[PDB]
DNA sequence: ATCGATGTATATATCTGACACGTGCCTGGAGACTAGGGAGTAATCCCCTTGGCGGTTAAAACGCGGGGGACAGCGCGTACGTGCGTTTAAGCGGTGCTAGAGCTGTCTACGACCAATTGAGCGGCCTCGGCACCGGGATTCTGA
DNA sequence: TCAGAATCCCGGTGCCGAGGCCGCTCAATTGGTCGTAGACAGCTCTAGCACCGCTTAAACGCACGTACGCGCTGTCCCCCGCGTTTTAACCGCCAAGGGGATTACTCCCTAGTCTCCAGGCACGTGTCAGATATATACATCGAT
């Protein structure tokens, strides 16, 4: 039941970032209280102006525990103000200007890397709601009942069942998924590995994640974005390049996309990649 | 890069044997048309359909003779295509003497 | 005012053989003319062929022997079969 | 309005027919050939259109020009 | 009904008209209309078959002047038949000669 | 049975244009073929002009229009002009 | 006169052109003039022909024309040729032609 | 009486005749056996439509005019030997 | 003894045939050709001389006709020389099978 | 150049059979009359062809580098041409038989034409479901 | 290697043939009633087929040489690819009125029919244009 946590709105709008496709566990249940499973267990999210508001359920449901609240918390990577860099944003790049003196309050939020990695495979050349539908149907098809969660990294494959996965609407992607599974299991160093690439330099990360099956250029910009903690990423959406052409625009393909990220870094700073995510969920 | 000269005009050749579009532009080969008709008989008037009519069939032609020049120049064991070959292939067809 | 057409009998034959399929009105003109052009043809060869022998009627033999000359070699033998077996059933109910 | 024909024009028709790599000369021996073409059908088109006592070139007649010419043409009537 | 009688689909009647009012012959048989219909409705099923199985093969429900022209000029008999007309919208079979493609 | 041909008239027009020339068997069987040849294309195009038009009657103006569709160049302004003239003599008596 | 050519003042049988235009059924009915206009355009091309083709006989010193003479005629005219482009005339033969390559050197 | 192999009868030097009525001065030794196939089909396509014509009217003797009528349907209108 | 350089008696043989007009095929052989050839298509069928003698004709002259084409091709590809592959071309371009 | 061999065009003479001319006659063309409907002519309608304007933006036009294809020389070896002697069989002229092409007589089964009847099919909206294409938090695959 | 294409599926457009009723033409049927086209049975005699011998022109086989078709190399120039500037094609929309189609009416031209008769066809004849044969004077090609 009602539960609060202070935070001003101004630093994260709870209400409008969870869809934005960032996170595809995330739908509504009540009204204006987005219903979504992290940490193996099920939480609802809403808030208000002065805190914000984080409930879990325990039918001895009162509140949530300092844990769970501080794990959720980090997630959103609250411990950051996120509001001030307005200050820095409006008088660095014009258009964000705009978007500055528009609207507030969009952050990046801290999923596993393996979700992470997962869903943006899901993503390829696809649209949110179908990425949505798919992760529930991948998730309820293999992945334990907790909602259903996420199945281990040996588990989400098998014996050639790979064509299980075409069943639940994964279409092309399957391949993808299957390949990259079993790769990351018999050639590289499974979560102890993708901590690494969360404790490895930009360049590093990008070469390590761009070498597996199912991920390219722009699904592991993300992966760098969000989930391994690497703020200064640009991933290139097509969102973000129509939105570059009809911003500013100097000269698509992996050239190409090298220099609008590099572009884009440069003009919006260490911390472009939270910069991003405002311009991205203005459409 | 720069793509190799040639590769370009085959994948051209792709394109636009798959595709079934009109090739000439409407209005100056209707203006074409008008400026022939007017010397047999003056202010004629042309139904839309027959100036489409008439850009088919004459896109058609070209198509046929063309394909025939370009058999001619790969006898004469070239790939460019010139003048004498389009002679020569409307010479065997009969539309000359 | 009132346009003779074959887009009807054609669209039957369509569903007879294609059930799933269906036509495009475009090609459903270049389906009536064609078949207008095939008619033309053999009308007018079994009309030169009833010249030549001095007949002034055109029959059944008429038809047969002008599809036997302007269609290719299996096209005419079909056709010829379709034909005698189409006359023969017609004439069975008299 | 020959000299309309444009170059990349001629260029298409000839991609179309499976043509390669085109001279220079090319381009005027098209507009000639077509001009040609052009004239032997509409001089036919304007007979069938002065004999039927008409002033507008019907697509019809334009469809009996090119059969008579022996190069039949299907989707316009017949 | 003369189409119901003999078993065909294309009719009888206007056939017999035609060949009537077309001034083809003095007079006209009755057996005339009948198989020249047979041979009509023949032809129109074959070119009919090969175009949809051609518009199939494309992965399209519907019969365009696309799918006639190819059914047209990948048969060896209809070519014979059909070979001096022109299909507008038709386009031309892919054919690139040999001697021009990269070494 | 009784056979006829145009061999009479082609001799005829022979010996008003060339006097003292004469022409053999089978070169007047070529000319009489000729000559049935372009009766049947005039006869024919005539024809189909009138069945376009809907009309029912071979009239002068179908065969002046099949003659100009037909013949080419000079051929067909001074055969238009022979018609017309052989035309309006045979309807002034 | 009783005869319709004398009255049109051709060579060629009006009559039997009439006849035949009625009889090979070429439409339902046949206009009075049509026949003349058809006759004299026969005639015409006839004169032509054989003007030409004495022309040929005479440069050939024969008296008689034979299908030569015709072939002659009908090849070396530029309109004519067009209107039997696609005509053989039997023991026709052909135009002298050698092609410049070919001659020798 | 049954037939076979004539088509050879068609000899070498006929071939070079025919070509030298049309303007060739120097022939190879292929165009031979290219030039009777040729003509095979060129033959057999003509007599079809003569034989079909015969058969029409009930005969059983190709007259001249069956050929002249299958040769002009065929667009090679021939002059001189009837019609 | 004399002996003309190659291409002379070829030229005066051109001039010839291109000057007298008989028939250059032997007449038995092509009438047995014609013969064996309508044995295909019905039985002992009966040809008039007539018949056999348009077919001669209308053969020869289009025998020549397509010797011309061949000879257009060979020259157009810089040979003197006929060869096979002309007359393919000939036959291709003209419509023929 | 120069001269010789072979070929071609040109002269002159004989004989013949193919074409020009004459005669008979019959059947198809011409003359005369009726009629009825096909074609000419006048009015009306509305639709669809010409004409114009503004913009946007796709295609055309122009310039330049240079890569490779066209074209010219040269060499060679074998495929073709020319010519001679030898062998085949096509062409010519006769003799003989008969299949069937062509024509005549007929009479009946067919088709033309008419009157009375109705439903197959055409034109007009209407309502579709349905088809075709695009686009989506791109990546992989493939060839230059 | 860095450009272009293809992959799965859901949703959103947007057009668009396919029934569907409805009304109604008109022409396609059904049933009769006649006139003649031709299917059939004969009969005639043309011409197509078979064979037979004879002559000699034509085709075959082979030898020898050279010229030309093929291959290779080198030059060089001119089309392709690409980028940048320019222009007019296309799309939409709106207006005017020219003429193409309809309808009605009217009459004069063609079809049909019945008498005659003379123009062309079949047959027969004569003679001269040309095919054949002998004579040779000039032309062109190849050797020198």
């Amino acid at each position: 039941l009602w539960a609060s946590i202070p935070c001003p709105r101004s630093e994260l709008r709870l209400d409008l970032v969870l869809p934005s496709g960032q996170s595809f566990r995330w739908r509504e249940q009540s009204p204006a209280h987005w219903s979504g499973v992290l940490a193996d267990q099920v939480w609802t999210l809403t808030q208000t102006e002065e805190q914000l508001h984080c409930t879990v359920y325990r039918s001895q449901a009162s509140r949530p525990t300092p844990d769970e609240l501080e794990a959720v918390r980090k997630y959103f990577q609250l411990d950051v103000t996120l509001a001030q860099l307005y200050h820095h944003w409006g008088s660095v790049d014009s258009h964000f200007q705009e978007v500055a003196q528009k609207f507030q309050g969009v952050r990046l939020l801290r999923q596993d890397p393996i979700e992470c990695l997962f869903s943006f495979i899901c993503s390829s050349n696809n649209n949110i709601a179908r990425i949505t539908g798919m992760v529930e149907r991948l998730c309820q098809a293999f992945g334990p009942r907790l909602y259903h969660g996420f199945p281990s990294l040996q588990a989400l494959a098998g014996p050639e069942v790979e064509a299980h996965l075409r069943k639940l609407g994964l279409g092309y992607r399957a391949r993808y998924v299957s390949a990259s599974a079993r790769a990351i299991l018999e050639e590289q160093g499974g979560l102890a590995w993708l901590q690494q690439l969360r404790e490895s330099s930009y360049e590093e990360a990008h070469k390590a994640l761009c070498i597996l099956p199912g991920v390219g250029t722009q699904v592991a910009d993300c992966i760098c974005l969000m989930a391994l903690d690497k703020p200064q990423a640009v991933p290139v959406d097509v969102h973000m390049w129509h939105i570059a052409q009809r911003d500013y625009s100097w000269h698509p393909s992996p050239q190409t996309n090298k220099e609008l990220g590099n572009f884009f870094r440069s003009l919006w700073g260490p911390y472009a990649g939270w910069a991003q995510a405002v311009l991205f969920s203005a459409d | 890069h720069r793509y190799r000269p040639g590769t370009v005009a085959l994948r051209e050749i792709r394109r636009y044997q798959k595709s079934t579009e009109l090739l000439i532009r409407k209005l100056p080969f209707q203006r074409l048309v008008r400026e022939i008709a007017q010397d047999f008989k003056t202010d004629l008037r042309f139904q839309s359909a027959a100036i489409g009519a008439l850009q088919e069939a004459s896109e058609a032609y070209l198509v046929g003779l063309f394909e025939d020049t370009n058999l001619c120049a790969i006898h004469a064991k070239r790939v460019t295509i010139m003048p004498k070959d389009i002679q020569l292939a409307r010479r065997i067809r009969g539309e000359r003497a | 005012s009132r346009k003779e057409s074959y887009s009807v009998y054609v669209y039957k034959v369509l569903k007879q053989v294609h059930p799933d399929t269906g036509i495009s009105s475009k090609a459903m003109g270049i389906m009536n003319s064609f078949v207008n052009d095939i008619f033309e043809r053999i009308a007018g060869e079994a009309s030169r062929l009833a010249h030549y022998n001095k007949r002034s009627t055109i029959t059944s033999r008429e038809i047969q022997t002008a599809v036997r000359l302007l269609l290719p070699g299996e096209l005419a033998k079909h056709a010829v079969s379709e034909g005698t077996k189409a006359v023969t059933k017609y004439t069975s109910s008299k | 309005n020959i000299q309309g024909i444009t170059k990349p024009a001629i260029r298409r028709l000839a991609r179309r027919g499976g043509v390669k790599r085109i001279s220079g000369l090319i381009y005027e021996e098209t507009r000639g050939v077509l001009k040609v073409f052009l004239e032997n059908v509409i001089r036919d088109a304007v007979t069938y259109t002065e004999h039927a006592k008409r002033k507008t070139v019907t697509a019809m007649d334009v469809v009996y020009a090119l059969k008579r010419q022996g190069r039949t043409l299907y989707g316009f009537g017949g | 009904s003369r189409s119901s009688r003999a078993g065909l689909q294309f009719p009888v009647g206007r056939v017999h008209r035609l060949l009537r009012k077309g001034n083809y012959a003095e007079r006209v048989g009755a057996g005339a209309p009948v198989y020249l219909a047979a041979v009509l409705e023949y032809l129109t099923a074959e070119i009919l078959e090969l175009a949809g199985n051609a518009a199939r093969d494309n992965k399209k429900t519907r019969i365009i002047p696309r799918h006639l022209q190819l059914a047209i000029r990948n048969d060896e008999e209809l070519n014979k038949l059909l070979g001096r007309v022109t299909i507008a919208q038709g386009g031309v079979l892919p054919n690139i000669q040999a001697v021009l493609l990269p070494k």
